[PDB]
């Protein structure tokens, strides 16, 4: 495999991530939109699609000398380290099931269940453009976008 | 007048694990508080006889 998909962030040589920490809730896959909550714990999303305002935030891969990789699970309960997404930045978002990225700068939508979808931008908020011409079929593949 | 400074205290904190989570900075106010400053005098004296 020429594209090696084993670091979440791949966003530039010079440009450095920003990162916010805070509690679990469940065990969720990195790569997938969050949303912090009461308290200072953080889950996966469930919000609706068509709903504005949201800000980027995915998780990162836990750390190398924590178990932690681009398909690991983190551990629930515990502190997981995520980032906030600035704009002109490449990261490895995870897609849902049965949709085909043909041409290079679509609008990547969010789905209700923490995956990205491609939507009309129209009537959900744009979060990425996409930047690889893949195919994907099982829901929890990593496709590399440009977060403009 | 001998005006003199009292600056405030500073400084937002944030704790993490991993450390990088965009330290965030701070500076001090001032204002000022005076006192003055007067004069005072005596004196004393005989005559040339006595």
């Amino acid at each position: 495999m020429a594209n090696s998909k084993n670091s979440i962030f791949v966003g530039g040589a010079g440009r450095v991530k920003q990162t916010i920490e805070g509690l679990a809730q469940s065990a969720f896959k990195p790569g997938q939109l969050l949303a912090r909550a009461a308290g200072d714990a953080i889950d996966v999303t469930a919000k609706a699609s068509t709903t504005y305002g949201n800000e980027f935030l995915i998780c990162d891969d836990q750390p190398q000398t924590l178990g932690g990789g681009t398909d690991v699970a983190v551990t629930a309960g515990d502190t997981v380290q995520a980032i906030s997404v600035l704009p002109g930045q490449y990261v490895l978002l995870s897609f849902a099931a049965t949709q085909n990225v043909t041409t290079k700068g679509a609008a990547v939508a969010s789905n209700g269940d923490g995956n990205f979808k491609l939507g009309n931008p129209a009537t959900e908020q744009t979060f990425a453009v996409t930047e690889e011409i893949i195919n994907v079929t099982t829901a929890g593949t990593l496709v590399l976008c440009r977060a403009i | 007048v001998i005006e003199s400074r009292r600056y405030s205290e500073a400084g937002r904190i944030n704790r993490s694990m991993s450390g990088q989570t965009d330290i965030d900075m701070d500076k001090t106010k001032s204002s000022y508080q005076k006192m003055v400053i007067p004069v005072f005098d005596g004196a004393y004296g005989r005559d040339f006889r006595d």
